[PDB]
């Protein structure tokens, strides 16, 4: 009905941004209605697919042999429909590492179990994909405090193994959110908040970085920012939609064939960041993809 | 000399009326592909769905060994083109059928080599 039913999803308007809220409970309108998804599709299917589709709207950087990890990847179902939708996105030859607590099978090339803090890379990456979510956080009899766990193990991976012009995209709720994450998004050329229309009955969102700077292009207060979004949500009913999913004739990620330089912290000038704000360059070296996952050993 | 045989389990579960595996990864495409069985991206045509190899494959699904030596899927991080008639169980026509090594289409599903 509304014209951003056509859309993959609903992005935070920039003058929410702007705002000094107060954090308040999350009240839904359309709470408790479903879309209706085509015959045969997961949710999961569906709602990665509108991800993808908003991303292809930015300046995502696109080198050759690209590389992607997807944390969170597993689901109860013992697979990973989250990272089959990335791997056809992504162009061919793509490398596609995810991980997930619990074990699962998955198409991406290499897959890691265990607790997200147990990961170590050697390398650095291009894209950065989490859907860890943890149902025990939904408690509405508490205050709604900023989270740690996982949340804490992602902002230092992104400071420490994100090259720069990389992007992201991080799932958040209403409860499950953190304030450094919020702060972190002010080191990117870019960032908003992703509402895929065919979850908009849902307090979820994807926080979506574009183009790392490794350093702060803007002073973000998380605890600030949070309540702005769920001022947002809480004043903008989105209607369920799936229409999108219907038009997938423009859903692969164009090769764009980024540049990739190795470059030290002395040589960024306001050129090179210029050119890291267009994504049209990605900073880090090009060595092997190693992985590894820490094992506690005891009896 | 002793093997386990899950591949002739499974047709005996399913034709003793068993239920087909489930949770197949099912993508969304435009159904304009090539219609091969086994591709890199989703190929289904208009008589196809596109599925995620890993979650088609029943050694992937039941975490046991590929039989074959270095263990090797074929299906595992690739895209599997199942006929829409048979999409209720993914896993049963991969394990029934075979792929043309010519055309690269399921024998009898699409092959048409031997016409
Ligand atoms: C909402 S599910 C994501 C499902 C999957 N992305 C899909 O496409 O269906 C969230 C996942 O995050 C994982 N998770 C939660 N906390 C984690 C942690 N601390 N470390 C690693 N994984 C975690 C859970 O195992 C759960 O499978
Ligand atoms: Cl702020
Ligand atoms: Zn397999
Ligand atoms: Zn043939």
């Amino acid at each position: 009905m509304s014209s951003q039913a056509w859309q993959p999803g609903v992005a935070m308007p920039n003058l929410y941004k702007m705002q000094r809220m107060l954090l308040e409970k999350c009240d839904l309108q359309n709470y408790g209605d479903s879309a209706t998804l085509p015959k045969g599709i997961m949710m999961n299917v569906a709602k990665y697919t509108q991800l993808c589709q908003y991303l292809n709207t930015l300046t995502l950087a696109v080198p050759y042999n690209m590389r992607v990890i997807h944390f969170g990847a597993g689901s109860d179902k013992g697979v990973a429909p989250g990272t089959a939708v990335l791997r056809q996105w992504l162009p061919t030859g793509t490398l596609l590492v995810d991980s997930d607590l619990n074990d699962f099978v998955s198409d991406a090339d290499s897959t890691l179990i265990g607790d997200c803090a147990t990961v170590h890379t050697a390398n650095k990456w291009d894209l950065i994909i989490s859907d860890m979510y943890d149902p025990k956080t939904k408690n509405v009899t508490k205050e709604n405090d900023s989270k740690e766990g996982f949340f804490t193990y992602i902002c230092g991976f992104i400071q420490q193994k994100l090259a720069l012009g990389g992007s992201v995209a991080i799932k958040i709720t209403e409860h499950s959110w953190n304030a450094d994450l919020y702060k972190l998004m002010g080191h990117f050329a870019w960032w908003t908040a992703f509402v895929t229309n065919v979850n908009a009955s849902s307090s979820e969102a994807f926080l979506i970085g574009c183009n790392y700077l490794g350093k702060p292009r803007e002073q973000i207060d998380g605890y600030v920012m949070h309540a702005n979004y769920i001022f947002w949500r809480n004043t903008n009913p989105i209607q369920l939609s799936s229409y999108s999913l219907f038009d997938m004739s423009k859903f692969p990620l164009k090769l764009r064939g980024t540049a990739v330089m190795s470059l030290k912290e002395g040589q960024i000038n306001d050129m090179i960041l210029s050119l890291l704000s267009k994504g049209r360059l990605i900073i880090r070296e090009n060595n092997r993809v190693v992985i590894s996952s820490d094992v506690l050993v005891n009896n | 000399a002793f093997a386990v045989d899950a591949a002739k389990a499974y047709k005996d579960y399913l034709a003793s009326g068993g239920q087909p595996i489930t949770n197949c990864v099912k993508m969304l495409c435009t159904h304009t592909g090539t219609g091969q069985a086994i591709t890199v991206t989703p190929e289904a045509n208009m008589d196809q769905e596109s599925f995620g190899g890993a979650s088609c494959c029943l050694y992937c699904r039941c975490h046991i060994d590929h039989p074959n030596p270095k263990g090797f899927c074929d299906l595992k991080g690739k895209y599997v083109q199942i006929p829409t008639t048979c999409a209720n169980d993914p896993v049963g026509f991969t394990l029934k059928n075979t792929v043309c090594t010519v055309c690269g289409m399921w024998k009898g599903y699409g092959c048409s080599c031997d016409q």
